[PDB]
């Protein structure tokens, strides 16, 4: 009926209104080869969208217009979107209204640029963009809750109390798994696993999803893992290389708990969320203690809820019970939350049509934000 | 030991050494592993392969020379050992490891394994009672006297551009490229092969490297001089063979800044330096523009610094005064600073004793390393 | 419409035929039989007067189209089967003969491995060309010929001919009119080549080890037939002789320089994807490769060299499935040129227009502008 288009910071997801499985599950990454003196290989594309770039990853320069979600060259992602239509659903955007994703503390010019692409370029009959965390809590089925949203490009805890705007405590945080992967390939380089390009990064981010977990006592677990030679597990890679990871698996996510590893001049994720907590009414924060909504697909980690929980629990009073809300499908609950969100009665009226945009210009984005 | 410390002007392509008090590394020679070009199974061949200096500078169409440290990655450990023994001999050191303190210098992107393995040889085969491993940028700063600075090096393949203010160990400011004149000359001889000049042997290519260090420059108008019809000045080999060079005399080195047709779309350290600029802050950036240091041997080029000046001028915005310090002995600047560091009393406490190495080893290396 | 002129080239030969031509219409070498001159002067000449070459080009190209074509090519395009490393200025001398002298419609330069990729109809490939005087390996990354990874070494049959003349100095039982060890001065290498065509059989890898034993501390010289030359010049050559000339292709002692070394290291600079790719994306071209008992002995030694210390870890377990040429490996490149010129008239835009060379007088190669 509509177009529920998710814009994942890493991969992508999409589909119509009310669709259950995300159709455009492909890398939301841009890539181009080394356009040099050689000729074309039997005729082929210039830009390589997702899986195409993922396929011939040895030469295609894996880039992103995305800067922790901030798209620089909108041409990239819009051509990706065109092909995404004519790739997954093969439907024009003019017959079905679109639904998009966003993150707080985003410059409005980004969304307005996006908007004018949908109208001037895509000619969508109606359109809408909302925060991913809303879809996460939507999938949970709540309205009161601190939706700790965590994309693989950004992070933003979203405290809500009966679907109400609390942006003073809501804080965007450009925390990407890519950043961890940066540090990870760096520490691998001193471990003899010296690799440079982004193809290496794709392989090791998949390895990050393979064995990089979250321990419980980083230094103690670090010393024991240093002693636990069996924990330094190996895996013969697609290439003849094998790996060795025992510390690295949990050594790398401590940068989230400790900005010191990167010198982010910030706080660790657990107390960062607690800092966002500290910007509210402590008695409704009690509900937020119960509303420990751990969301964002970049939270699919082994031993992460107890870690984070225990940390903030040490920060919280005894009566302030942490009650984790974290379904393993929270990664899909973003797009699926938008997919079922499209089926909302009020939302079928809450729209930004052609003339609504044109006759208002990009100014309509402000009140039509949320 | 309480003797004159061995000041070493280390390197992947050029490794020299001397002592404290000396103003010059007494025996200047590059990094190379000289093996014969023939089967040394039959008696009366170039066996031993410990051909450093005149032995390598003796046989030309009979030696297939090798190179151990490849971008800070040394694999010919035993070949390094025999080169060390050549140095330890009375032609270069005239003393022993036990008899004199030794100073080791490094650069970033060096895995711990190289340091550990080299320290094993240096404290077990050779036995330095006063040995210390350090950097090279620090020594270049010692030579320049500065402490605040965007230090750069132009080794054989060693190129780190880390902005270091007042000797501040800033590992997040690390911007190291592992490529220089080595592969530049390799594809410059590929150009020679494009115009019919094959140089497949090491020495056969070492002559080409002598041209690289002799008849190679940076035409500050690369595409303009490229579009301009060249004249191709004739070079004369030790054989005296007439060889024209022309555009290729500056093509491959200008290709460092413009890696367009490499496949390895590198940067040209100015871009990497702008990335390091981003790592720094405008208040410090403004100062560090004036605080730029160059090192290594690949800096030696006609129109080198001025071309890079033009590069950054096209990069940096207005009211940005940049100064790039670069003496004539960028190679020796490391050795000069090594003698300066040798003259430091803190350095005496900074070094790891042989017994200290026996106590910990790798942990002592990476803990007492700085 | 029109059948573009597909012209094979190279250090040794220069073949040709129509677009899509299936069959060796003729085989011309890379020389010119100069009138008055008793010997056919070569064309593969470097640091030489391009003007006498320009004359060779005019005459030779003229009679060349009269050989393979017997008709003026001013109607159709010309598929120029080039390869890298040739002097681009010399290539432009060819271009000025074409446009500035014969006024051909348009031409296009393409390497041999590209046409090999056209023959297999695949995209990625790790192909080696067994050139006349040299060796030429070229990897392809899904239709993209890899630049930094390559193979190019003076490792062809010409050096083997030098080795053959060395054997002629050593093994020479030329009868009277009964040894006569190289009493006759020069040797016709073309005759020597056809002698190899009718005699140079290739042994086994274990026989390669026998040749290693022949180097230090003799086994199985037969099959071996003598060679009678006209004018009472009969001499015998062992099979171990020609097999020794084949086996010396991998002397890696103290230098680590061979064919497989070049291939392996070219793959060493490749990334993870390209590693397994080129392991399965593998083909071999070149006429010199077409030897009886050499490709499998060769392949066995390649698989053996996978067991070299720095290769089991790094490369090791990789299936080296190799594509096969549907015809003679040498002609297969020309066949790929025939493939391109056959059904690709649309690609005349990529072909170098005469107009550009008229208004330009040059062609910027893979450089700037
Ligand atoms: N098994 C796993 N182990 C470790 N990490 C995982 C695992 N599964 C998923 N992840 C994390 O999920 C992240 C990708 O999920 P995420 O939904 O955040 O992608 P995204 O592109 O940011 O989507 P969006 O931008 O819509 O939030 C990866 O960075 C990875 O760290
Ligand atoms: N005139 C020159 N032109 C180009 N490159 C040079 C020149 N002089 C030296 N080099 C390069 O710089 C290297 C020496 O710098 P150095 O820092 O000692 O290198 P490394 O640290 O890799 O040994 C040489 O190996 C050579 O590659
Ligand atoms: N059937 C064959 N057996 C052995 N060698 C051959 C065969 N056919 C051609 N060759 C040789 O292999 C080389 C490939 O031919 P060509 O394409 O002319 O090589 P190049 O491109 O180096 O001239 C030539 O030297 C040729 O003599």
């Amino acid at each position: 009926a509509a177009l529920v288009v998710d814009n994942g910071s890493g991969m992508c997801k999409a589909g119509f209104a009310g669709d259950d499985a995300p159709r455009a599950v492909f890398p939301s990454i841009v890539g181009r080869p080394r356009h040099q003196g050689v000729m074309v290989g039997m005729g082929q594309k210039d830009s390589y969208v997702g899986d195409e770039a993922q396929s011939k990853r040895g030469i295609l320069t894996l880039k992103y217009p995305i800067e922790h979600g901030i798209v620089t060259n909108w041409d990239d992602m819009e051509k990706i979107w065109h092909h995404t239509f004519y790739n997954e659903l093969r439907v024009a955007p003019e017959e079905h209204p679109v639904l998009l994703t966003e993150a707080p503390l985003n410059p409005k010019a980004n969304r307005e640029k996006m908007t004018q692409i949908m109208f001037e370029t895509f000619n969508t009959p109606a359109m809408y963009v909302a925060i991913q965390a809303v879809l996460s809590l939507y999938a949970s089925g709540r309205t009161t809750g601190i939706v700790m949203d965590s994309g693989d490009g950004v992070t933003h805890t979203v405290p809500i109390y009966e679907g109400y705007a609390l942006p003073h405590a809501i804080l965007r945080l450009d925390l990407a798994g890519r950043d961890l992967t940066d540090y990870l390939m760096k520490i691998l380089t001193e471990r003899g696993y010296s690799f440079t390009t982004t193809a290496e990064r794709e392989i090791v981010r998949d390895i990050k999803e393979k064995l990089c977990y979250v321990a419980l006592d980083f230094e103690q677990e670090m010393a024991t893992a240093a002693s636990s030679s069996s924990l330094e597990k190996s895996y013969e890679l697609p290439d003849g290389q094998v790996i060795t990871i025992g510390n690295e698996r949990f050594r790398c996510p401590e940068a989230l708990f400790q900005p010191s590893f990167l010198g982010m001049e910030s706080c660790g994720i657990h107390e960062t969320t607690f800092n966002s907590i500290m910007k509210c009414d402590v008695d409704i924060r009690k509900d937020l203690y119960a509303n420990t909504v751990l969301s964002g697909g970049t939270t699919m980690y082994p031993g992460i809820a107890d870690r984070m929980q225990k940390e903030i629990t040490a920060l919280a009073p005894s009566t302030m019970k942490i009650k984790i809300i974290a379904p393993p499908e929270r990664k899909y609950s973003v797009w699926i939350g938008g997919s079922i969100l499209a089926s909302l009665s009020t939302f079928q009226q809450m729209w930004i049509s052609k003339q609504e945009y044109d006759e208002s210009g990009p100014s309509i984005v402000h009140r039509k934000c949320f | 030991i309480a003797n004159q410390p061995v000041v070493i002007d280390n390197g992947s392509g050029v490794i020299k050494a001397g002592f404290a008090g000396d103003q010059i590394p007494k025996y200047c020679f590059p990094n190379y592993v000289g093996r014969p070009k023939h089967v040394r199974v039959m008696a009366g061949a170039l066996e031993g392969d410990i051909f450093i200096g005149p032995k390598a500078e003796e046989h030309r169409g009979l030696l297939s020379i090798r190179y151990p440290m490849e971008h800070g990655i040394v694999k010919d450990w035993n070949d390094m050992e025999r080169i060390w023994q050549y140095v330890y001999s009375k032609d270069q050191l005239q003393t022993f490891s036990e008899e004199h303190p030794v100073l080791l210098t490094e650069a970033p992107l060096n895995p711990r394994k190289n340091r550990e393995r080299a320290a094993e040889v240096f404290f077990e085969t050779f036995n330095v009672p006063a040995l210390f491993i350090s950097m090279q940028a620090v020594l270049s700063l010692y030579a320049t006297g500065r402490t605040t600075g965007v230090v750069l090096d132009s080794g054989d393949g060693v190129t780190h551009a880390v902005p270091i203010y007042e000797g501040f160990a800033m590992p997040h400011s690390i911007m190291r490229i592992d490529i220089a004149g080595r592969d530049v000359s390799r594809f410059l001889r590929l150009y020679l092969r494009k115009e019919g000049y094959d140089f497949h042997s090491s020495s056969e290519f070492e002559i080409v490297k002598a041209i690289k260090e002799r008849a190679c420059y940076l035409s500050i108008n690369p595409q303009k001089d490229e579009t301009l019809e060249t004249e191709k000045a004739q070079y004369y080999l030790p054989d005296g063979s007439t060889i024209e060079i022309g555009p290729s005399r500056f093509r491959a080195p200008e290709l460092l800044f413009r890696p367009d047709l490499i496949g390895e779309e590198s940067e040209g350290i100015h871009e990497v330096l702008v990335f390091a600029i981003q790592k720094s802050d405008m208040d410090l950036r403004r100062t560090l523009f004036s605080n730029i240091v160059l090192s290594g041997g690949s800096t030696l080029f006609k129109g080198f610094g001025d071309r890079l000046l033009s590069e950054v001028k096209k990069l940096a915005p207005k009211d940005v005064k940049i100064r790039i310090s670069a003496p004539q002995e960028r190679l020796y600047s490391t050795w000069i600073g090594g003698s300066i560091l040798a003259s430091l009393d803190t350095f005496k406490k900074m070094w790891v004793s042989k017994k200290e190495y026996e106590e910990d080893g790798a942990r002592s290396i990476h803990r007492k390393t700085f | 419409e029109k059948t573009a002129v597909v012209i094979d080239l190279g250090e040794a030969f220069t073949k040709c035929g129509f677009a899509g031509e299936t069959g060796p219409r003729c085989i011309i070498p890379s020389v010119i039989k100069k009138a008055g001159m008793p010997k056919p002067i070569k064309v593969v000449q470097y640091n030489i007067n391009t003007e006498e070459l320009y004359s060779y080009l005019k005459e030779f190209i003229h009679i060349l189209y009269f050989r393979h074509l017997l008709v003026n090519p001013r109607d159709r395009r010309v598929v120029v089967i080039e390869s890298v490393l040739c002097p681009s200025h010399f290539r432009e001398t060819l271009t000025r003969v074409l446009f500035k002298y014969f006024e051909v419609p348009s031409v296009l330069l393409a390497p041999s491995h590209l046409m090999a990729l056209l023959t297999l109809g695949i995209n990625s490939a790790m192909v080696l060309d067994c050139g006349y005087r040299e060796s030429l390996v070229l990897p392809i990354y899904e239709g993209i010929p890899v630049l930094n990874c390559w193979g190019a070494l003076p490792l062809g049959g010409k050096a083997l001919h030098k080795e053959l003349e060395t054997q002629l100095l050593e093994q020479c039982t030329v009868d009277t009119g009964q040894s006569l060890p190289s009493v006759m001065g020069s040797i016709p290498e073309g005759v020597l080549e056809d002698i190899k065509v009718r005699t140079c059989f290739v042994s086994d890898l274990t026989r390669g080890l026998k040749i290693q034993a022949a180097k230090f501390n003799r086994p199985s010289p037969p099959p071996n037939v003598d060679y009678p030359l006209d004018g009472e010049k009969i001499l015998h050559v062992l099979g171990s002789i020609r097999d020794s000339v084949v086996e010396i292709l991998f002397e890696q002692d103290n230098e680590e320089k061979s064919v497989a070394t070049l291939i392996l290291d070219s793959l060493m600079q490749c990334p993870i994807d390209t590693r397994k790719q080129l392991a399965e994306n593998l083909v071999i071209i070149g006429g010199t490769s077409m030897l009886p008992g050499f490709l499998h002995r060769l392949l066995a030694e390649i698989r053996y060299l996978v067991e070299k210390p720095k290769y089991k870890k790094t490369l090791g377990t990789k299936t080296f499935r190799i594509h096969t040429p549907p015809a003679k490996a040498n002609c297969v490149a020309w066949l790929g040129g025939a493939i391109f010129g056959a059904l690709q008239d649309i690609l005349g835009s990529r072909s170098v227009s005469k107009e550009y060379y008229n208004q330009t007088g040059r062609i910027p190669d893979w450089c700037s502008l």
